[PDB]
């Protein structure tokens, strides 16, 4: 009967490996789950018996061949495999001599120290279980397991890497029942993978000195080409944090070369060239980036990427998507003052986002970043720094056309804190307005400066009384965003009141922004320009002393740029008179 | 150079560009 | 459906994404939305679906996220909701569409997917926004959001054209529980000249055991006693 069970395990292991090497995407996973259910049934048949010593090395061979092909298909380990480990371990314990895996492992390794001749399979089981606890981030007790494996005198070695290196695989793995993978093949993987994860954590925690060692360890040995890239890329960032640009460049270049997937490098390239301020190069890298991200096999084995994590947003291996990036490009461009270019980028952005009905979806920017309306604004703001004002309006038209079916229907207009206006709707109106200024139309402009200002006063934005939806968390709630946006619409108006010659009205509106937001300072400049005209001495000096008594946090992009865009050059020059 | 095996491959890159044996550039660069 | 005893086995050829761990799925246009069981954390997957008459393929996954909200007989259910202009689902009226999900969704003319779950939890997800990679994972809290929590498993979602005055532009979003808290939702725009959603959570008879929507604000539902009907018109 053990003849037939071993013949069956060997048969299904040959099926699995034939499928891994050969075949098409379906027939692969069809034969793989075929073999997984064969191994399931065979494990049930062997686990039916109150295991004998000669039944044990086949049962553990089956447990290994099952767990490997289970987690390589799922493309992740879980705790079902750990319960199956507990099952097989207490099955080894009940033969010769319960509570939990850690003490069960201690007692099973004491039983293995008696040398029953299944240590080939016990070391392979430690590799699987070690991988599990590695993918589960359980690195304290993994030290305890491998510590019990080796001498208990290696107890002070809390670092895993030394401990895994000293842990030898037991044997050349003599003519036993067939296995899909050897303990040393798993040891290699464990080493590079752990090296890798320690390195990333040390990098993100501002220790890119420590990282270099572990990661070079990740370079040296088995590390598949795809990972190799990733590691080097970390190094880009490490030397980048250091100051050492060129080492960085060199690694990055390799990463490119060795790459089939060189999104992430050029992203570090960008950050680097920013650190120099080499704006020209900066933008280029990113352009290239986008086309890169334009263009786009799983073995039934335990490879590294299985044990690798999904990276964070703080990683230098965080690379978004096409659309998300294009946004960066346009964003970055807009801050520099390449407004025209910026626009075209932003329109291409928008084209992508909205027009994508036919192909694969092309997504919007993620919400540590700006929401889909903060963006359209940035679209229209560039279009204003082009002097493309009749476009900037076909945008703010299309915007308030889609979003009618939200808005505040403004009956408080007749009844005139309580109703709600998301900051962005107040602003659309502000910029509709600046747009009309470039096309030179006092009236219909000062329509829009007053119509903003009302939706900043007979509304508060800060109105979530009901969790009714999804919202701008960040951009469109800041009291900083509000007191800066007011201060603007009032500044925007005060100018138009001087273009028509009503220095009384302009005075009112400027004096109002001051009283409101005292740390824009372009507010004080316009008022003191007004005062130097009319009523210099007393007023002016009283506000000098106030400014010098007084002496950016998260302002969203469409407004920053718009403040910079209106603001004047001899501003400090005026404040020193 | 002021910042190992990479720095050797970099001098190899420069040598392949200039058509100079790597020794000449390495010596010149170390001296400078 | 032509498909060249009147009994027929499928061959495993016709298999596509043997993921095995997948409960529930829907269709849009050219898109496939599955919902995959795991350990505790259920994640929603999303695949292309080939628009040309080809080999009937999945493609590569665009999108996965974790229904972090969801931690385990009752098969959860999903729904498609497309707004006006942009098929096996429900279009709303742009007022509602805008009220539930918000601006992002409305702007992008994003078809949105509602998962009810065995708890009773009724979570929606914005399919423009579910595009991710290894270097670019789903955040849960971004991307899936949670509307109302019925405290019993969910049988049925739809939308309903109340005010009746093929692509019908519904005004009212309908959920059901099992023990029979049903949940209609509407547009108000009341008393603040401001949009607020009229909630009720009515509390019907029976175990409820299947539902449907038919011409003009009438739901046709089962008790285990009798086939019963409701008006919302
Ligand atoms: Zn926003």
């Amino acid at each position: 009967c053990l003849d037939l069970w071993r013949e069956k395990n060997d048969r299904l292991v040959r099926q699995a490996k034939v499928a891994q090497n050969s075949g098409l995407t379906l027939r692969r996973q069809q034969l793989a789950q075929d073999a997984l259910e064969g191994l399931r049934g065979l494990l049930h048949s062997l686990q039916g018996l109150p295991a004998a010593v000669p039944v044990l090395p086949l049962e553990l061979t089956v447990t290994c061949n099952f767990i490997i092909l289970r987690a390589s298909l799922a493309q992740g380990f879980t705790e079902d495999q750990a319960q199956d480990i507990q099952r097989s371990l207490e099955r080894v314990l009940e033969t010769q001599e319960e509570q939990g895996l850690r003490e069960l492992w201690d007692s099973v390794l004491r039983a293995s120290c008696l040398l029953p001749e299944l240590l080939s399979a016990l070391h392979r089981l430690v590799g699987l279980q070690a991988a599990l606890w590695l993918s589960a981030d359980r690195l304290g007790d993994l030290a305890l397991l491998l510590e019990t494996l080796n001498g208990s005198q290696s107890g002070a070695s809390k670092d895993l890497l030394l401990l895994l290196k000293t842990w030898s695989p037991p044997a050349e793995e003599l003519d036993a029942p067939l296995t899909l993978q050897d303990a040393q093949g798993l040891k290699d993987v464990l080493l590079t993978a752990f090296a890798y994860r320690q390195g990333l954590q040390e990098l993100i925690t501002g220790n890119p000195d420590k990282a270099l060692s572990s990661l070079h360890e990740a370079a040296s040995g088995l590390c598949p080409r795809p990972v190799l890239v990733q590691v080097y890329t970390a190094l880009g960032s490490c030397h980048r944090k250091m100051g050492n640009p060129q080492r960085a460049l060199l690694y990055l270049v390799a990463a490119l070369k060795e790459g089939s997937a060189w999104g992430p490098p050029l992203l570090e390239a960008s950050r680097l060239y920013q650190q120099l301020g080499d704006t020209t190069a900066e933008l280029e890298s990113l352009e290239l980036l986008v086309e890169a991200l334009n263009v786009p096999a799983p073995q039934f084995l335990i490879e590294v990427e299985l044990l690798l994590p999904p990276p964070d947003l703080a990683s230098p291996l965080h690379c978004g998507t096409q659309s998300q990036t294009k946004h960066i490009l346009a964003s970055r461009c807009l801050q520099t003052g390449r407004a025209g270019d910026a626009a075209e980028h932003y329109l291409d952005l928008l084209a992508l986002l909205l027009d994508s009905s036919e192909p694969r979806f092309s997504p919007p920017p993620s919400p540590p970043g700006p929401c889909m309306p903060e963006v359209f604004l940035e679209a229209a703001v560039a279009l204003i720094q082009a002097g493309r004002a009749q476009d900037a309006l076909t945008l703010c038209e299309e915007l308030l056309s889609r979003t009618s079916s939200l808005l505040p229907k403004m009956s408080r207009l007749w009844e005139d804190e309580l109703p709600y206006c998301p900051l962005w709707v107040s602003a659309t109106h502000l910029l509709q307005g600046q747009a009309w200024v470039q096309l030179g139309a006092q009236k219909v402009a000062i329509s829009e400066f007053s119509r903003c200002l009302e939706l900043l006063f007979r509304a508060t934005p800060e109105e979530k009384e009901q969790g009714a939806a999804f919202n701008c968390e960040q951009g469109c709630k800041s009291d900083a965003a509000l007191q800066q946006l007011r201060a603007a619409a009032l500044i925007s108006r005060g100018l138009e009141w001087v273009a028509s010659g009503q220095d009384t009205k302009a005075l009112q509106d400027f004096l109002l922004s001051v009283q409101m937001c005292p740390g824009n300072r372009d507010t004080y400049f316009h008022l003191l320009q007004t005062l130097k005209r009319l009523d210099r001495r007393d007023e002016a000096t009283a506000l000098w002393w106030r400014l010098e008594a007084q002496t950016l946090w998260s302002l969203p992009l469409y407004l920053e740029s718009y403040l910079s865009w209106i603001r004047p050059s001899d501003r400090d020059a005026f404040l020193e008179e | 150079l002021l910042e190992s095996s990479f720095i050797g491959s970099a001098l190899q890159d420069q040598a392949s560009r200039l058509g100079v044996p790597v020794g000449i550039l390495s010596a010149g660069m170390v001296a400078s | 459906l032509d498909h060249p005893s009147p009994v027929i086995p499928v061959d495993p050829d016709a298999c596509i994404l043997p993921d095995a761990a997948l409960c529930a799925f829907t269709l849009l246009d050219s898109v496939l939305v599955t919902l995959v069981q795991g350990p505790a954390r259920w994640k929603m997957q999303l695949f292309e679906q080939p628009c040309p008459g080809e080999d009937p393929r999945p493609g590569g996954q665009i999108g996965e996220v974790e229904l972090s909200s969801y931690t385990p007989h009752f098969l959860p259910v999903l729904c498609s909701v497309s707004p006006s202009g942009s098929s096996g689902g429900f279009t709303l009226e742009d007022a509602l569409f805008g009220l539930l999900f918000g601006a992002d969704a409305t702007l992008l003319q994003s078809p949105v997917v509602l998962c009810g779950l065995p708890d009773g939890q009724l979570c929606c997800v914005i399919l423009k926004a579910l595009v991710t990679s290894r270097s670019a994972p789903g955040d849960p809290n971004a991307l899936v959001k949670i509307l109302h929590h019925l405290e019993e498993p969910v049988i049925f979602i739809g939308a309903l054209k109340t005010e009746p005055q093929e692509d019908v532009h519904c005004d009212c979003l309908v959920a059901f529980g099992h023990h029979g808290r049903m949940l209609a939702i509407k547009a108000s725009w009341d008393e603040s000249g401001k949009l607020v959603p009229e909630l009720r959570e009515y509390c019907l008879p029976g175990p409820v055991l299947c539902a449907a929507c038919g011409g003009g604000g009438r739901v046709y539902h089962s008790t285990p006693s009798d086939l019963c009907v409701v008006d919302l018109s």
